[PDB]
């Protein structure tokens, strides 16, 4: 488990697969493992980052109506931003 | 660019607080800006004068905090 740093092995079981084919049928053994992907990395990398981005977008209802330049420059910076990390 | 270049964790690292940290004093910096300027286009000379006091404020707090935060920082991590 500390070699397996961005996930964390849950679950194990061992069973059986045996299965019929064409040139018999062979005995089969499975044994299968449970992953649980580690979220501390995708709240950091991806939701902090997206919420700051949101909240950003909306400090421009506090620009005077007139000021248009200042709330377009942060829409559209926050949109495109928005765009880069998504990619 | 530095996050890339690493494999997802579970814990926070001393990278995260730091990175963390300056986005803070620059997403504060924005929000400055719009008190400023909210409080700048009031009608009254009451607000008008507040919104001169807020910058004159932040030109030294700014610094000053941001100098508190590193040498907190740098004494946390760099042990
Ligand atoms: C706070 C979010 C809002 C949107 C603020 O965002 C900004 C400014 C604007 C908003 C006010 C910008 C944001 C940082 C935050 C400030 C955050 C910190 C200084 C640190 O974190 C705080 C909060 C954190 O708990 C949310 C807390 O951990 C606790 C609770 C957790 O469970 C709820 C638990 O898991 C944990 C174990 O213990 C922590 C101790 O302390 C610092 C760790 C944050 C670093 C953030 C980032 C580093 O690189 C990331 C990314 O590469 C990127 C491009 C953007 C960064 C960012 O998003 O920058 C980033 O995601 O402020
Ligand atoms: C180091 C350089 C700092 O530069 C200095 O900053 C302060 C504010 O932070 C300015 O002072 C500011 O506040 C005072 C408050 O009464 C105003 O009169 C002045 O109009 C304004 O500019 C100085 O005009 C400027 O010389
Ligand atoms: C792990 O445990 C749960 C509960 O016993 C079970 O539902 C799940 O199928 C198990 N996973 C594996 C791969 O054994
Ligand atoms: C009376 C206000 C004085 C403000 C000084 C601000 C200096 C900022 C330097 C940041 C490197
Ligand atoms: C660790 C976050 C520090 C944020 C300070 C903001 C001062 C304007």
């Amino acid at each position: 488990s500390s070699s397996l740093p961005s996930f964390q092995l849950t679950n194990t079981s061992t069973t059986y697969c045996t299965s019929v084919t064409n040139t018999g049928i062979y005995s089969c053994l499975r044994t299968t493992i449970q992953l649980k992907r580690e979220f501390s990395f995708y709240l950091l990398q991806l939701y902090i980052p997206s919420c700051m981005l949101v909240i950003v977008s909306w400090v421009s209802f506090w620009f005077d109506r007139t000021a248009i330049p200042a709330r377009v420059t942060l829409g559209v910076t926050t949109l495109l931003t928005m765009t880069a990390q998504s990619a | 660019g530095i996050n890339s270049q690493l494999p997802p964790v579970s814990y926070i690292k001393a990278i995260d607080v730091w990175i963390g940290a300056c986005m803070t004093f620059i997403f504060c910096a924005l929000l400055e800006f719009a008190l400023v300027n909210h409080i700048a286009n009031a009608g009254t000379t009451e607000w008008n004068d507040i919104s001169k006091r807020v910058d004159l404020i932040s030109r030294a707090l700014f610094p000053v905090l941001f100098f508190v935060f590193n040498i907190l920082y740098w004494s946390r991590f760099g042990h």
